[PDB]
């Protein structure tokens, strides 16, 4: 015998972890204050070719 | 020799001393590879006529990288390199009292998140 | 042939003569590779008016690499080269018994935990 | 000071450290007479472009001689002078296993005896 | 032409005669690539004054490497090539029985271990 | 010394080293006579720079003649000398199946019915 | 290695072998100082167009003397140096019985009483 084999289907399912992320007020408060503070410093280093 | 033990949360460093000398102590972290690791200068001396003392302490530890992995032949190269010095400049005739808390304002202010802000995002101390 | 047998511990090398003469006897580790194995060079001879001798032992060992096993065409090729030789100005009007101590302190030295940390940790020895 | 302890089989040998330096480490045998004893001449450098090491290892030892016991005056005289060097050249970048594999080796061949009768009866090693 | 059948063991390989002449018959290998394969040269001849004879036998095999598999381009390429001449030397006026034990001695000598070991691990023949 | 046996097939010779040396191993069979009897040269060497190794392999054998079984006074006299030299040039980075299925050819080439032949009825290879 | 064992008539001398050689067999005579003691070269060869051949015997003594039993210093010295050398010029087609013969004759005249006299008298042979 000679069987030959699709390997697009002999895998199981998906798991449930492909959901979408939960993300807390204060993990966004704390992103958000890092990302402005770095958008103020790098703004202090474009003047510098002045 | 002599063994320091770090603990830096969830595993154990061993650091040995390598150059046991007075006026320069060279500790060396034993870990694998011993080239491009941690390592510790320590420096004591005194100043001027016998008036305070200098205690140097510096700190370094460069990375490295190696490609024996995947491609076939490399071998183990070091990348970058940091520099971390100290300068402790106390009298002798001082203060136990003010001495303890001067160490442990400097432990506060290394334990503090500002600096470790300062560290890695490279935002100014400032909080 | 000269057939030299060397216990590590678990298995035994042998080493065979390869080019007999007297002022140069070569020995070669016979394993696999010849290119690049462990290979042995003794030399004797004398010095100044006849009075004293000299002799000579080097031991070399350089390390091979090879990617047949993965990619499809590299050549064994020779990667490092240790050298470890030797120096012995004894006189021959000396003293069996002074011979031996010496020998013993040789073999005590050699096989003392201080010199086999300042081989692997390259830690200086003093302990 | 640095301490370092000899077994012979039957007595122990105390060696004691004199000249400490980075450049060169001089310890010497103390039992007696301190003028011609037990010296050794240690030394650790680099090489070229920071690649590999170089180790260096002597041992020396002078016989005296006195005739105070029988003769009405003679002072401690050196009579031969023995000098047994080495030298290591192991790079940074090479593998644990292979240097003690090496080392194993070495100790083997010193504790042999086709050394041992080398030594004695300068008969050429070939057993 | 001149086909020869050589059997290894598991497979027949298949020898065709190429370059028929007196004085030199070149045999080649035909399993695939013509070009660094298998070759046999043979000559024979006389000498001096018509006394003895001169044979000559010499095989030839160069292996070759491709990159095609993996690689976008790389024609066949020969990588070592390996010399194995002869020389007969035998007179006319001899004796059948005495060639006959030369040639089961030959025979015996080629089929025995020690040239295998001495071909395979380069070790001197000598058990 | 080193001993070698050799089955012909009824008989067994034997063949002892006699002149032990690295650049040239000499073999004698030891039956009767020993002048004009069965001797082989070894020889093995390196070439060019440390590239790839040399091998040389001769066997000779002069008959001998003798009239005191008749004659009054004839001393064993040699006849005619044979000489069968090889020449083994594989480099040390090679294959071991490649010099296995190498030496398995040469030994199918060597027993196979063609060479015996050309040998005795001095008929050149080709059936 | 090769010891021989020789009778001296009360008490029995042993000779190692040292300098194992083909071309040059080196025995030492092994009883306390190496220096100045019982030497024994022996040499093979061939001549002409492997005619016959030549063998070479010469045994050396010297004798030493020392002072360190009285006066309070002075190394072994060497005095005076015998040479008896030999000469073995034998074809190799010969006679067994003749050679025998030859060397009982020899024995004899080394066992004669005349040959110590004129060694020991200095008288000339002839009795």
């Amino acid at each position: 015998h000679s069987r030959e084999v699709d390997c697009e289907r002999f895998i199981g399912p998906v798991p449930s972890s492909f959901t979408d992320p939960k993300v807390t007020s204060a993990q966004w408060k704390f992103l958000e204050d890092m990302a402005d503070m770095k958008a103020l410093a790098d703004l202090n280093k474009s003047l510098v070719n002045l | 020799s002599k063994t320091i033990v770090l603990s830096v949360g969830e595993a154990t460093r061993t650091l040995t001393e390598i150059q046991s000398t007075a006026d320069r102590q060279i500790f060396e972290e034993k870990v694998g590879p011993l080239v491009g690791r941690l390592r510790l200068t320590a420096s004591l001396r005194q100043n001027g006529a016998k008036t305070a003392y200098r205690v140097n302490l510096k700190l370094d530890q460069a990375d490295v990288v190696d490609c024996s992995t995947s491609v076939c032949g490399e071998l183990p190269k070091v990348r970058y390199t940091q520099v971390w010095s100290h300068d402790v400049t106390i009298v002798a005739n001082s203060t136990e009292a003010s001495r303890k808390s001067l160490y442990d304002l400097t432990k506060s202010l290394v334990a503090t998140s500002q600096v470790e802000d300062l560290v890695v995002n490279l935002v100014p101390l400032g909080r």
